[PDB]
């Protein structure tokens, strides 16, 4: 469905086949987990050669992937947080706002922060309102997997 | 006798989001008593100089300060003062210093919210950008909301650029040429504005 890569150190990297919706192993059969966000961007671009990959961001929920392989597609379950391979000009995510829930957002031109930082901001913001955080997404990229803001949905308990 | 000379030393004493306190001093009346002062304003968006409303509504020739009202928030203003006597309206003063009104909540929602077309399984939403003089503050942006026609929950996204006029929702499971309720709202650094009226837009 959506372009994304998933890693578990010791195994070959996985990526989402957008045509059939299945997770597939590294095409070269050699690439394992990557240490920098810049390297993840390069791997996204390698495994999606037809797509204009411009950034990466952690997915918001983990996925259970079976059939992880070792080097050479040998010895082919792990619950991992994948990285979304973002395409072209940055497009903010559309968030579900159910009845009685509220869309909140925060943009700070002097702050360049991580996905984890903005998740914490959104979670604490909903909690301080006696509400629960549901969907959230990043705003305003300032680097590779770095952002200046967050959009998020708070819902009643 | 002749119309009055230019008033002098026009100053913006204080400025808010919609008002400004102005002060000035009299120029020559040219042998006919000054009976009225009028205030004009100029912005980057006006067609030259334009009259503005004041408190008091009519400034007599014995008054040298007044409050200008009905100003546009977050807009660069200059003001000038013109005297009049029985012979006629006089020459305008030199303009005041340039000062921007304070920020305020945005009040205008985007015009001509619409959409349609696009590539396979795309929902295209468009609107007319809100011009700078109606954004009412820095940090202006849009909130785009859409839902399948007849449902309750809204899909919403923050479009943080004030120059944006278009949002495309790409999803492979989105059905073809299906009706969506769509509305577009506004916000700025002072806080949230309102949503436009709802309109119906079809996917590709």
């Amino acid at each position: 469905a959506e372009p994304q890569i998933a890693m578990f150190c010791g195994k070959l990297n996985m990526h989402m086949n957008v045509q059939n919706g299945k997770w597939e192993s590294d095409p070269s059969g050699t690439k394992t987990c990557i240490d920098t966000k810049e390297g993840i961007l390069q791997y996204c671009q390698e495994v999606y050669p037809e797509l204009q990959i411009t950034n990466v961001v952690e997915a918001n929920q983990p996925v259970t992937i079976q059939n992880w392989c070792k080097r050479g597609w040998k010895q082919c379950p792990h619950i991992v947080v994948p990285y979304r391979c973002l395409v072209g000009e940055f497009v903010s995510d559309a968030l579900l706002v159910p009845d009685k829930c509220k869309l909140l957002h925060q943009e700070r031109m002097d702050v360049c922060e991580t996905h984890l930082h903005w998740h914490t901001v959104a979670k604490e913001s909903c909690s301080e309102k006696s509400m629960n955080l549901h969907d959230y997404g990043m705003l305003l990229p300032c680097g590779i997997d770095k952002f200046r803001g967050v959009e998020f949905v708070c819902c009643p308990l | 006798g002749s119309p009055p000379g230019p008033p002098e030393d026009v100053t913006i004493d204080e400025i808010t989001d919609t008002t400004a306190q102005l002060s000035w001093r009299p120029g020559a009346d040219n042998h006919s008593p000054i009976t009225m002062y009028v205030v004009q304003a100029r912005t980057p968006f006006s067609v030259g100089w334009q009259a503005v409303s004041t408190v008091p509504e009519v400034i007599d020739g014995k008054t040298f300060t007044a409050t200008v009202v009905g100003l546009n928030p977050w807009v660069e203003y200059e003001f000038r003062v013109v005297a009049a006597n029985l012979i006629g309206i006089g020459e305008p003063s030199r303009p005041s210093e340039n000062r921007r009104t304070e920020e305020a909540l945005p009040e205008v929602t985007p015009a001509n919210v619409s959409g349609g077309g696009g590539s396979k399984s795309e929902l295209v939403i468009t609107w007319e950008t809100v011009p700078e003089e109606l954004q009412n503050g820095g940090g202006f942006g849009y909130v785009v909301a859409f839902r399948p026609f007849g449902t309750i929950s809204w899909m919403q996204t923050v479009v943080a650029s004030p120059d944006a006029s278009r949002y495309v929702f790409r999803n492979e499971s989105l059905p073809p040429f299906s009706p969506y309720e769509v509305k577009v709202g506004v916000y700025n650094n002072k806080g949230e504005g309102s949503f436009s009226p709802v309109t119906v837009v079809y996917s590709a």
